[PDB]
């Protein structure tokens, strides 16, 4: 149940234990910016 | 090829260097190669450097000239 | 007695190399720290 996210950049000093959920990926950001999102339900979505 | 890859984390933190600070690690291997040939573990060498490392940014520190009570520009046009 | 009888002190002596092993990459002799184990261990009593 651990993840472990890699990240370039940085020191091994600074790594620390996350709130919260992190994904490798990210949204396409084309032409939007959700982004920071104050009171946000996290869905998931299986089908395309 | 790992000391290759070292421009490519120096720009992202640094972003400058390329042309004259990347020379620095370099020679970094030159000194250390005759000392692990005759006794020394290189164990000891490297601990060695990691206590001088870690002393080494506090010289730096004592050296260190902070940029304040400069006349206009002088000082961001001596770094550009 | 027995036949197990060496056999086992070689079974026994065969976990030494682990010690030997830690001493050459220190640059410790392997005499001078077995010599002392042998007193030690009748001395510093495990733990130490």
């Amino acid at each position: 149940d651990i993840r472990l996210v890699k990240k370039v950049g940085g020191t091994i000093d600074d790594t620390e234990m996350i709130d919260g959920v992190v994904l490798t990926q990210t949204a396409i950001k084309s032409a939007g910016g959700p982004t920071r999102k104050e009171k946000a339900k996290i869905g998931l979505i299986q089908f395309q | 090829k790992i000391l290759v890859e070292l421009a490519q984390q120096q720009d992202r933190e640094i972003g400058d260097g390329t042309t004259s600070v990347v020379i620095i690690a370099s020679e970094l291997l030159k000194r250390a190669n005759e000392l692990v040939k005759n006794k020394i573990h290189p164990t000891t060498i490297i601990t060695g450097f990691r206590v001088a490392l870690r002393e080494a940014i506090r010289f730096i520190n004592e050296v260190l000239s902070t940029s304040v009570d400069t006349l206009g520009k002088e000082t961001l046009i001596n770094i550009a | 007695e027995g036949v197990q009888a060496f056999i086992w002190q070689e079974f026994a002596s065969a976990l030494e190399v682990i010690p030997t092993t830690l001493a050459e990459n220190a640059g410790l002799n392997s005499i001078k720290v077995v010599t002392e184990l042998r007193s030690k261990h009748e001395n510093g009593e495990l733990n130490d």
